[PDB]
């Protein structure tokens, strides 16, 4: 070869070597990921070299720990990433499409055809295929009952059935919670704690704020009934001046009232909190939070805490728009001007201790728009696994919300879009006809894998389907208990409409893009 | 025709040191093999007759125990699905306290028989279903089996009594000792506020006299000594300060700056009629133990002697906050005279020796205050150790008990009644599902055949005879490890006991445990790493 | 993982899919090099031993003797191509492309869950019916100078080009004609074939004697 | 055994289990016992134990020979912990506790 | 001992003659062979693999090139003029190394038929110029002002990349950008796209979403979460310089002796940063852009007064900005005059793209920068994209320049190689041989493009041949899809007379430049 | 992403040592090229001079 000739230590792979490395590839990574599709999927341990024990479905997960050196896989990863990080679901549909939309075109361009033609037929189905999806979605209200379904289609397929249940009434609900009418959802105002002392199926959301640290000094009331909270960014400990300055004194009363003297600043701030406190509630009946971003010292700590102050200090950067969100203060970098109306209010204040860590709990606010989802199991690796799970269930409701619409599930719009593809392939001119047929075959992979995972067979149980479409015309999925079609729709099973877009486009480029790669080279060094 | 080459697609991606498994063989039963594996481990120190275990980690710390939950932190455990029970042994021990062993046998028996039913042509799906179910109906009928409630923690002897089986499974020789130590330090603590906290429950460990001469004090004890020369008080007014015994520094910088000879020659007469005017009013507040958390001056110590001050120095916070806590003083974070609101009182502090340790008692007289220490005595640092942990389970089977006062039959008794009535409810129960309901209610078994095993005893007709008298009806029946031949006794008449929330936290937890790992179906293993340990871990 | 390497560590098992995945792969490797031998129209191959000697061929059993390969299913397909070879002679290259073709077309409806068994009786069957339709469409003819020339023809000239091929082809009938008696089996041993290095390939002819 | 593809514990680790383990232990404790047996009564001789920089150490007490020796055996090392127990609670008896507990096991 | 005694250093490898040059001119044509598939509307993509890990799957072909390592000297020239071409003009890359080496091929044959080399360049400087003539004469010209011929321009330019899928989305993107980064000032005309049309990728979603902004996009967000995220109408203050109290330059000490001093030098650090917030709000600014850091009382003051603060900015955004919305960048906000204030811009809104917060001052009127915003299906893709979208825009600001055209489609090729064919005719020296060689090795461009077709190469350009020595046929080219003879009249293929003026000079130069080598000389340090 | 592996097939199935050269620039060109450097290299020795 001619890189091999400049280049001797050059790994080079051209013309058909190149479209068979590909594909094998692709092969590999479908084969591996087969297997998670559906909520009848298997489970995955992944051992990392540390011996860190991680069990998961999700394909984004798997494909980022799976022990491969792959460029192919390279460029399905990336794929991938890029469709979790957006929509946040369908990327083990993603690389099942890939994989199989890679393999029907082998299967012609194996007899000799120019892979041009393949793309071209792709693009032309892909432009049929959206034009279909825009046709079948179901434009429906968002109610809480249709949030709660595509919760379910989510949730059932990444975790257990029952802490499925308990997640999507969870999901749901905080999603509800932090959306502001015709205004885009902030997904950040949704806090994930970890708890590792309960039951998996005892995670619920929490109406406020939970914050992994608590009072610091042993005197603090360790429960506040009707709390004022104060969000402040302000550092309350001592902090040397910016010009190298120092100390001069000549005698020990000298030295003593220095000391004394380099405390004011500090001082008079944690004495305008003190005040501010007083003023609001002359009663101990009411209480006092103060959450501080910035550090705070023992003394102010003790000069707080000896008037019945609750402090916390170096909370979260995002945990002060989370407060102000939630109990509904205001935001100091300064103690300027302070008035009662920048303080926050909530109903309970208390702190739980959990072996050496603390936490803390702020709820029973007025009318919260920003709320925590307490994850709870008796393992690390069931916490990261709820963690990833609430993640796709969460993007799923957002999605559901910003798209006004949403697509049936369970493979049904997938048998349609091919049978759509099957009756549009004449009207396609040359032999792009056969990259048209690729393309709903490969569309078909999804009620195949489905039933395949359910223990069904392929063949009979996709005939029964297309079969049952064609005479009446409904979009009828697999039912992964029996094996029946049935309509999708009537039994709740729903996707994302934007997911499928997505699916489509991406699949199709990057499908576009490999097949018409005809050399791999690796002449860097 | 001489080689077999990796198959293409996975097989030839996978990187260099990698292990790929998939399917049954494979991957389940390797599962199901290893936590059998560690199960049989650990099965021989369990019950009263448990052996102890020598166990060596890779720093060469030697421990002697037959704490499983110990046991299993000490081993260098790789199978990840061993490590998983493991992790729920540990949840076990962190939630409850006691029961770390239980979770381990029951788990493995639980695997043991879900490879069985696996054998026998069931499906993955299928036992974890039947196993969820019987798992519900063991919770439900749970509560049915309690026989007594603690009915009174205040009282020295119920509380001694109750713990006496928490202990008595751990050092069975001589339980009715450890139980009246552990039962008066519990009993000192927990006020008339319904709270109980274990960390109020100190152990001082002071070497040669063996275990039966510790005692508990209501107190404090400290493994130093005082630093002036008054070492004993008998009327302690102690404040205590977090700040180094010195006078206080500015935090910037400090430089003493002269420009006559008179600063010069009286700077360190005004520095010292300072420091002696701060410890004189220190003292005239009546205080006459100062004890502090930082380093101490030679002038204070100097002028702590000269007013007869006993000095005391405490490098940990930890120590300093609980001493507080005992004593009933406030840390002062200057070098302030305290007010009378804040000076700790306590009814005697003395140095003493005890074995060839010096110690600075702080010890009351009521019984009463927010700390209590039990010193153990013994004639090795491993022994102790092992005390140690005993005790750490009686306390940790009062709290159990705070929180809930119910008791189950101890010896096995339980776990019979639960396995006849899982497979009485079984047999009612058509579909597949009545195999893995069966097969669930069998492995509870497991727990009186470990326990007739350690005795000596066969274990076949110790179940047999369980089985008989349960049918005919006694539902507190347990094994009798108090004889040569397999025989049975009533533990409600003989008192062994334990705790509800122990055996259903202990069945939650192996449950889930055996169901999670049957749930993985392939394995991928990263080559391992010899790097310098994950930083997470420090 | 596999029992085999539990009971011998340093054994390479290749279990369920991998196996079929293995046999096909090596197949079709086999058949992607010997798809340019078929025909007249292929094109030639020069083999180089490893002493260096130089061997021009476009017959596919030399092919697969001379090709550098270690692997067992191609080693199978060896020897049935040798056999073909050894019995009848002629038909090696089709013998390696029907063999991958018919693995890969089995493998396109077993990617899909279909138990290979199926796919078997359905061979069966097939080859039964195939071997049927052969049976009726051969042609029955005695076979005088000229079909024999035609037959020669369509061996030759696949082997070599045109002028060689029909110098050859008249060489070869006339030779066979020669030692055959009537209604007697044909003893291929009394035809010697002997070598010489002087003149063009164009010169090569039959004497009606002995070398 | 068996290789076992992903084994349980560490590679390396060394296990004993049962009554070999118990009379290997009773006989370690022989062995430590063993070697201040010749320094008990009026007629008690001295032993010299040579660290590894040279420096000689010439006693008689019991808890100073046992301390000297770098012990390592698991089970011996109990008698070297009982007799500095009884060197702090008492101060003498050192060399009497070793004989006894081996005498006991033996 | 005894150690050896030579003139030069020893690992110096001396090597020269004939075989110097053959082999020169097979590193040439191996570079050509590397990309020869590459050219063309139906080229096949390459997957090039980053020594860091990263990959390159691309058609470019100065990228395909510069992202190979090789050791002969004439490969790394070849190379070099690679990147010299795609610096110059924008495009061409892939057709200028196919030139050469088929140039050096023919002048091989010369130099084994004992002819000298300086005769060789004598004749193809001659050519250089003939050909230069010939392009001049053969171009027609284009009026900037028709925006659907340039389009047309961008689209005959793009048409041969992977983004011709979207061609008129990728037209239309690159000619407004260009169009609005288009600035004059003090008589200076001026279209600077590498710094002030900026392309941003962010992937997911899809490629028709993908737009040019009329302002700029950042990924950014407010310091603090109090401030507004979406402001109608900004006015926009850009700084350079941090809002904070640093120390001076000179080594300055402080000596406290008094109680006072230490409380009373915190407050003027405060004092101090509250007088540079006011000398801010005095302006009355909306929205505060800074390069530096920004201090929490800074953002306290700021929000006091109602301000958007944005923390740490790159240099080249705040150019950007500044150009986007019409500011002035300044440091001491004690200067801070009115006409330095940004207004212009018609909205600021800090929407989240996936997770990440993104900041965008678009709807702005008459800006002078944009950013592009790429949305596709993942990283690579996106590269691939903005690739093309470079050679777009460097298409367009060639064209707008330089407003000829010449025929594409090998037609340019054809027409320059019979002009020069018919010219030599008259000549009757010995370098009339080489000056034809060259001028018919000129015709490798359409036979590469038939060749990449998949068409019969030698009728096709036989016949192509054949019609260009008629009179009006300057304009027959190749379709690289059908494979056919077809007027570039009617197919619309067009290119800039710049683009493929600087092709063949740098094809020629190259070929002179290592023709005039031998004696390769190696080993030696420093 | 920093290995190019050997293509399924035949590829993979050749031996160590073995090199296979295939299509027109691989084997026919370098054939040309060899067999010109050949006739190169016995060119001078032509001819009375
Ligand atoms: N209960 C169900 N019955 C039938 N089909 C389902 C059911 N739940 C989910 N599905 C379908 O199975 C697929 C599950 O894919 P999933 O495992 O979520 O992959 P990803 O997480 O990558 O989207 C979805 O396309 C959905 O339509
Ligand atoms: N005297 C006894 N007779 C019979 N069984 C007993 C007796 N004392 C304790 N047990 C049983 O021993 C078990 C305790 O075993 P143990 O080693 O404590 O395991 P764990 O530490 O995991 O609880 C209890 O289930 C109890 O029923
Ligand atoms: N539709 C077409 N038919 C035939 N030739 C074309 C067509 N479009 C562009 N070309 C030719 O292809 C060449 C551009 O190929 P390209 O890959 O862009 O090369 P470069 O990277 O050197 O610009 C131009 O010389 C042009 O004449
Ligand atoms: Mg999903
Ligand atoms: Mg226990
Ligand atoms: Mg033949
Ligand atoms: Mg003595
Ligand atoms: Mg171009």
């Amino acid at each position: 070869a001619a890189v091999k000739t400049l280049n001797p230590k050059a790994e080079v792979a051209r013309a058909q070597a190149a479209l068979a490395v590909n594909i094998s590839a692709a092969r590999g990574l479908q084969d591996v990921l087969r297997t998670n599709l559906g909520p009848k999927g298997t489970m995955k341990m992944l051992v990392s070299g540390a011996g860190d024990i991680k069990l998961t479905k999700d394909g984004n997960v798997l494909l980022h720990e799976m022990q491969i050196q792959h460029p192919t896989a390279s460029l399905i990863a990336k794929v991938a990433t890029a469709q979790d990080d957006i929509t946040g679901d369908g990327t083990t549909s993603n690389v099942l499409i890939i994989g199989e939309l890679l393999k029907q075109a082998d299967l012609y361009i194996s007899e000799g055809l120019h892979p041009r033609i393949i793309t071209e037929g792709f693009e032309a189905a892909k432009e049929k295929a959206l034009q279909f999806l825009e046709e079948v979605k179901v434009s429906r209200e968002m109610d809480r009952e249709t949030l709660i379904d595509v919760a379910r289609t989510s949730l059932r397929t990444k975790v257990h059935a029952e802490l499925a249940d308990v997640l999507t009434e969870a999901v749901v609900d905080s999603i509800l919670a932090i959306k502001k009418q015709d205004e885009p959802i902030d997904l950040f105002m949704i806090e994930i704690m970890e708890m590792k002392h309960k039951s998996e199926t005892d995670t619920s959301l929490i109406r406020g704020l939970v914050l992994d640290h608590g009072a610091r000094h042993p005197d603090m009331k360790k429960r506040v009934e009707d709390a004022y909270i104060l969000t402040c960014n302000v550092s309350l400990e001592y902090e040397k001046t910016e010009v190298n300055s120092g100390f001069f004194y000549k005698s020990a009363e000298e030295r003593e009232k220095l000391v004394k003297a380099e405390r004011k600043f500090i001082e008079d701030r944690v004495k305008k909190i003190i005040e501010l406190k007083r003023k609001v509630c002359g009663d101990s009946d009411k209480g006092f939070v103060v959450i501080n971003q910035k550090g705070i010292d023992p003394f102010s700590l003790d000069a707080l805490s000896k008037e019945g102050i609750v402090a916390l200090r170096r909370a979260k950067r995002r945990n002060m728009e989370r407060l102000t969100l939630a109990c509904g203060g205001v935001a100091l970098n300064s103690f300027d001007d302070l008035s009662p109306d920048c303080l926050g209010h909530a109903g309970l204040v208390y702190e739980y201790t959990l072996g050496e860590e603390k936490f803390t709990f702020i709820e029973k606010c007025n009318n919260p728009r920003s709320v925590t989802l307490l994850i709870k199991g008796p393992n690390k690796h069931t916490l990261t696994q709820i963690k990833d799970a609430v993640r796709d269930g969460l993007r799923a409701v957002k999605n559901a919300i910003d798209d006004g619409c949403v697509v049936p599930g369970a493979g049904a719009v997938e048998v349609a879009m091919a049978e759509a593809l099957i009756k549009h392939k004449p009207s396609v001119k040359g032999r792009a006809q056969l990259g048209v047929q690729a393309f709903a075959d490969a569309l078909l992979i999804i009620p195949k894998v489905l039933a395949q995972n359910s223990g069904f067979d392929l063949q009979e149980t996709l005939v029964k389907i297309q079969a049952e479409h064609s005479e009446s015309g409904q979009l009828v999925g697999v039912d992964l208990n029996t094996g029946e079609p049935m309509v999708a729709a009537e039994v709740g099973v729903w996707d994302n409409y934007c997911v499928k877009k997505q699916l489509l486009h991406s699949c199709t480029v990057i499908a576009t893009n490999i097949l018409l790669v005809d050399e791999i080279m690796r002449a860097g060094m | 025709a001489l080689h077999v080459p990796k198959a293409p697609g996975f097989a030839q991606m996978l990187k260099e040191g990698a292990k790929h498994f998939s399917g049954l063989e494979e991957a389940v039963y390797r599962n199901i093999q290893a936590c059998k594996e560690l199960a049989q481990t650990t099965r021989t120190a369990y019950g009263p007759n448990g052996m102890n275990k020598m166990v060596i980690n890779h720093l060469e710390k030697l421990f002697v125990t037959n704490d499983a939950a110990t046991i299993l932190r000490e081993l260098e455990v790789q199978h990840p699905a061993a490590k998983m029970i493991v992790m729920a042994s540990h949840m076990q021990e962190q939630e409850v306290g006691d029961g770390t062993n239980f979770v381990l046998v029951f788990a493995g028996a639980l695997l043991e028989l879900a490879e069985e039913l696996l054998r026998i042509g069931l499906s993955v799906s299928e036992v974890i279903e039947g196993y969820e179910i019987a798992c519900r109906k063991a919770h439900e009928i749970l509560p049915n089996l309690v026989c007594c409630s603690a009915k009174n923690l205040r009282d020295i002897d119920e509380v001694s009594s109750l713990l006496r089986t928490s202990i008595m499974s751990k050092q069975y020789g001589n339980e009715v000792f450890l139980a009246k130590l552990i039962a008066q330090a519990c009993v000192s603590i927990f006020p008339d506020s319904g709270h109980f906290n274990v960390d109020n429950i100190r152990v001082c460990k002071i070497l040669g006299s063996g275990i039966s001469s510790s005692s508990v004090l209501h107190g404090m004890v400290f493994k130093k000594e005082t630093e002036g020369d008054v070492t004993s008080v008998k009327d302690a007014k102690i404040a205590v300060y977090s700040c180094p015994f010195d006078g206080m520094i500015t935090e910037t910088k400090g430089t003493v700056l002269i420009k006559t000879a008179e600063e010069l020659m009286n700077f360190s007469k005004g520095e010292e009629n300072l420091m002696d005017a701060q410890v004189k009013a220190i003292a005239d507040t009546g205080a006459n133990v100062v004890v502090t958390g930082g380093k101490v001056a030679d002038m204070a110590l100097h002028y702590a002697n000269k007013y007869n001050i006993m000095l005391v120095r405490l490098n940990s916070k930890w120590d300093l906050r609980r001493l507080c806590k005992t004593v009933g003083a406030t840390a002062l974070p200057r070098l302030t005279p305290p007010v009378l609101e804040e000076m700790g009182h306590c009814d005697s502090v003395y140095l003493s020796e005890v074995g060839d340790t010096q110690v600075v008692v702080f010890k009351h007289e009521k019984e009463d205050g927010a700390i209590s220490t039990i010193v153990l005595r013994g004639s090795t640092d491993n022994l102790m150790d092992d005390i140690e942990r005993a005790v750490d389970d009686g306390v940790n089977t009062f709290k159990v008990l705070t929180r809930d006062k119910r008791l189950v039959p101890g010896g096995g008794a339980t776990e019979i009644e639960l396995a006849k009535q899982i497979t009485s409810y079984g047999e009612t129960c058509p579909g597949l599902e009545q195999y893995a309901i069966k097969k669930f209610a069998e492995a509870f078994e497991a727990i009186p055949r470990a326990l007739a095993e350690n005795s000596g005893v066969k274990a076949n007709e110790v179940i047999s005879k369980l089985y008989a008298v349960h049918q005919e009806g006694n539902k507190n029946v347990g094994l009798d490890i108090e004889a040569e031949v397999p025989a049975v006794k009533d533990m409600l008449e003989a008192g062994i006991l334990d705790t509800y929330l122990g055996k259903y936290w202990a069945i939650k937890l192996a449950t889930n445990a055996a169901v999670t790992v049957l749930r993985v179906d392939q394995i991928i293993m990263a080559k391992p790493a010899g790097g310098p340990k994950p930083p997470s871990g420090k | 993982m596999a029992a085999v390497k539990t009971l011998n560590p340093k054994a390479e098992v290749a279990r369920a899919q991998a196996a079929l995945a293995v046999n096909i792969s090596a197949a079709r490797g086999l058949q992607d090099v010997l798809r340019t031998n078929l025909g007249p129209k292929g094109t030639m191959k020069m083999l180089v031993s490893g002493a260096g000697d130089i061997k021009l061929t476009k017959d596919g059993n030399v092919l697969l003797h001379e090709m550098q390969i270690q692997h067992p299913t191609a080693s199978l397909i060896a020897k049935v191509a040798t056999a073909q070879d050894d019995i009848t002679g002629d038909g090696t290259t089709s013998n390696v492309l029907i063999i991958g073709e018919l693995l890969k077309q089995a493998d396109l409806y077993i990617s899909e869950g279909l138990h290979p068994r199926i796919i078997t009786e359905g061979f069966e069957a097939a080859k039964e019916k195939a071997l049927q339709f052969l049976e009726e469409v051969k042609v029955s003819r005695e076979m005088d100078r000229e079909t024999l020339i035609d037959v020669a023809r369509t061996s030759l000239r696949t082997k070599v080009h045109a002028e060689l091929a029909d110098v050859l082809t008249e060489a070869v009938v006339d030779s066979i004609l020669a030692i055959k008696k009537q209604d007697e089996p044909i003893d291929l041993f009394m035809i010697e074939i002997m070598e010489m290095k002087h003149k063009s390939e164009t010169d090569t002819s039959l004497i009606r004697g002995l070398v | 055994m068996m290789p076992t593809p992903v084994i349980l514990l560490k590679e390396g680790t060394d296990s004993s289990q049962g009554i070999p383990q118990l009379v290997s232990n009773i006989s370690a404790c022989q062995v430590i016992a063993e070697a201040v047996r010749t320094t008990l009564g009026p007629r008690g001789m001295d032993k010299l134990i040579v660290d590894g920089r040279g420096k000689a150490t010439i006693s008689n007490d019991g808890a100073t020979i046992l301390k000297l020796l770098d012990v390592v055996h698991p089970a011996a090392k109990t008698l070297v912990d009982i007799a500095k127990s009884q060197d702090a609670e008492v101060g003498d008896g050192t060399t009497s506790v070793t004989l006894l507990a081996a005498e006991f096991l033996k | 001992g005894h150690r050896p005694v030579l003139v030069l250093s020893q690992n110096t490898k001396r090597e020269s003659g004939r075989k110097v040059q053959s082999g020169n001119i097979n590193a040439a044509k191996t570079i050509a062979d590397i990309i020869r598939t590459c050219l063309g509307p139906k080229s096949m993509m390459k997957m090039l693999l980053d020594p860091m890990g990263g990959i390159v799957m691309t058609n470019d072909g100065n990228a395909i090139l510069r992202e190979i390592q090789v050791q002969h000297p004439a490969a790394k020239s070849m190379i070099e003029i690679s990147r010299t071409q795609d610096e110059e003009v924008g495009d061409g890359t892939t057709s200028v190394i196919i030139l050469a080496g088929e140039m050096l091929s023919v002048a091989e044959h010369f130099l084994e038929q004992q002819m000298h080399p300086t005769v060789v360049i004598s004749a193809y400087r001659k050519a250089l110029d003939d050909m230069i003539s010939t392009l001049k004469k053969i171009s027609i010209p284009v009026d900037i002002s028709d925006s659907d011929m340039m389009l047309n321009i961008i689209n005959s330019s793009i048409t041969t990349k992977a983004i011709s899928r979207w061609s008129s989305l990728a037209c239309n993107i690159a000619l407004d950008a260009v169009k609005m980064v288009q600035f004059e000032e003090n008589g200076r005309k001026e279209i600077d796209i590498k710094k002030y049309a900026r392309v941003e990728k962010i992937p997911g979603g899809i490629i028709e979403d993908s737009c040019v902004l009329r302002g700029v996009m950042i990924n950014k967000d407010v310091t603090h979460p109090r401030m507004r995220r979406y402001i109608k109408n900004p006015r926009i203050v850009l700084l350079d310089s941090s809002l904070e109290y640093k120390k001076g330059e000179s080594q300055t000490d402080i000596e406290i002796t008094r109680e006072e001093d230490f409380t009373r030098i915190l407050q003027m650090e405060e004092e101090y940063i509250q007088q540079l917030c006011e000398d801010i709000i005095q302006l009355k600014p909306d929205v505060v852009i800074t390069e530096k850091g920004i201090s929490d009382l800074a953002q306290h003051y700021l929000m006091r007064a109602n301000i958007t603060a944005i923390r740490r900015v790159r240099k080249t955004d705040n150019n950007r900005i500044a150009r986007a919305c019409g500011a002035r960048i300044v440091s001491r906000p004690e200067e801070l005059r009115e006409d330095d204030v940004g207004t212009g811009a018609g909205l600021l809104e800090i929407k989240k793209i996936g997770d990440e917060y993104f900041t965008f001052i678009t709807d702005c009127k008459d800006p002078k920068a944009c950013t592009i915003l790429l949305r596709g299906a993942s990283k690579e893709i996106l590269s691939e994209v903005e690739r093309n979208l470079q050679d777009a825009m460097q298409v367009c600001r060639n064209v707008l320049l330089d407003p000829q055209l010449v025929p594409g489609g090998g037609a340019s090729e054809m027409a320059v190689a019979h002009a020069l064919t018919e010219k030599s005719k008259a000549m009757t020296g010995v370098e009339q041989w080489p000056y034809r060689a060259v001028a018919q090795a000129l015709e490798v461009i359409p036979r590469t493009l038939i060749q990449n077709c998949g068409a019969s190469t030698i009728r096709l350009l036989t016949s192509l041949r054949a019609k260009h020595t008629q009179e009006n046929c300057e304009t027959w080219g190749v379709n690289g899809e059908t494979g056919t003879l077809v007027d570039m009249k009617e197919l619309g293929i067009w290119e800039p007379l710049a683009v493929k003026l600087q092709t063949y000079k740098t094809a020629v130069e190259t070929a002179v430049l290592l023709l005039r080598i031998d004696d390769i000389v190696s080993g030696h340090k420093k």
